[PDB]
């Protein structure tokens, strides 16, 4: 399936998604450091089989 | 073991001054003068602007429409603004101005404890008839060099995307030289004087400086005086 | 295959640290080794560090 | 503008004549400012019978 740029990312806190806008892309002027999320992206992988 | 005491403290410019310590025994002019330069050049209280929040500015890399100074460059100009407070360890100075011409350091908002030692200091120019700059200049007080880099670890949501940090350059002392000339008190074998010629941004009085400098000397020696 | 692309532009300000390369115009390389306090810097009679 | 005092001071006696005192945590450049300022008064001006 297609990969989405949506701001809903599994297993990240509100502290993680803070620096992102509704669309999932970091705001202009937001100071970032290592590990910070610039663009939220999620790709389909089905039936994880855990 | 005659101990010294101060003598004429000669102000020359608003910048520098020559303090003197009259009754110094043999070699103590060097033993102190050097020991005093150390605490003088390094650990002294000083207040330099830290956080600068400007009008429509998101980050230090933009250009404000209507001023020939790049924001990064205006921040650097703020780092060189010399000020002094009294009962506040941080005071927020409000700068507003407009019209074609220079925006100097005298265009800020006076506070009870705010003393701008260089009112002609250029913050930036203004290139258009109607172009207006409002800025919140948050000045705090400290010792030494606190870089903008180490400042963003405490953070804890300094979200104000507009609030720019600059590097804290806090310190009055610039250049210290100490010279010991032989001082002849009317009756004594041989004594020396101590001429500590210092240079400053004007935010510390010479005697005060030379005192708190010397204060720390004995304060660190405290443990030293036992085991 | 590409539905969309997001390019984020970061402006890092790096200063100087041990390990950086420095050289004069004369073929003299160097690696800044220690960054020394102004207090410990060799100075002339006038009191101006180097 | 609060300053920093030392702690721990293991004094390793060597024999009975001389010794190595140790002083841990001092601020920047103060190791010399203290160490040199004491060396001076130790080598030169001291109470003595020679």
């Amino acid at each position: 399936g297609p990969e989405e740029i949506t701001a809903d990312i599994p297993n990240v806190g509100e502290a993680a998604l803070s620096k992102l806008d509704e669309s999932g892309i970091v705001y202009i002027g937001a100071e970032v450091t290592g590990g910070d999320i610039l663009v939220g992206k999620v790709t389909p992988k089905g039936e994880t089989q855990l | 073991f005659l101990k010294p005491r101060l003598v004429d403290i000669e102000q020359v410019s608003s910048t520098h001054a020559k303090v003197t310590l009259e009754p110094l025994e043999r070699g103590f002019g060097h033993t102190l003068g050097n020991a005093l330069r150390r605490i003088l050049l390094s650990s002294m209280p000083g207040c330099a602007v830290t956080e600068v929040e400007i009008d429509g500015v998101l980050h230090e890399y933009s250009t404000k429409e209507g001023v020939q100074e790049d924001i990064l460059e205006i921040l650097l100009n703020l780092k060189g603004l010399a000020v002094r407070v009294q009962g506040k360890d941080e005071v927020i100075l409000t700068l507003n101005k407009s019209g074609i011409g220079p925006v100097t350091a005298a265009d800020i908002t006076h506070d009870g404890d705010v003393e701008i030692v260089k009112p002609q200091h250029v913050i930036c120019h203004l290139t258009d008839e109607n172009a207006s700059i409002s800025m919140r200049i948050k000045v705090q007080r400290g010792r030494g060099y606190v870089p903008a880099s180490t400042r963003i670890h405490s953070e804890e949501d300094e979200r104000p995307i507009g609030r720019l940090l600059v590097d804290a350059c806090y310190s009055p002392v610039e250049r210290i030289a100490y010279n010991v000339e032989a001082a002849r008190v009317e009756q004594r074998t041989d004594l020396d004087k101590l001429v500590i010629e210092m240079e400053t941004n004007g935010t510390i009085d010479p005697e005060e400086a030379i005192r708190r400098a010397a204060t720390i000397l004995a304060e660190q020696l405290e443990a030293f005086v036992d085991l | 295959g590409v539905l969309k692309i997001v390019k984020v532009y970061l402006a890092v300000k790096r200063r100087i640290q041990p390990g950086d390369k420095m050289a004069g115009r004369h073929g003299n390389k160097g690696v800044i080794s220690k960054i020394n306090p102004i207090e410990d810097m060799p100075y002339d009679e006038n009191g101006t560090p180097v | 503008t609060e300053f920093l005092k030392p702690r721990l001071v293991d004094i390793e006696q060597v024999s009975s004549t001389h010794a190595k005192v140790t002083l841990e945590p001092l601020e920047r450049g103060f190791g010399h400012t203290l160490g040199n300022a004491l060396r001076r008064i130790l080598l030169s001006s001291m109470p003595g019978c020679a």
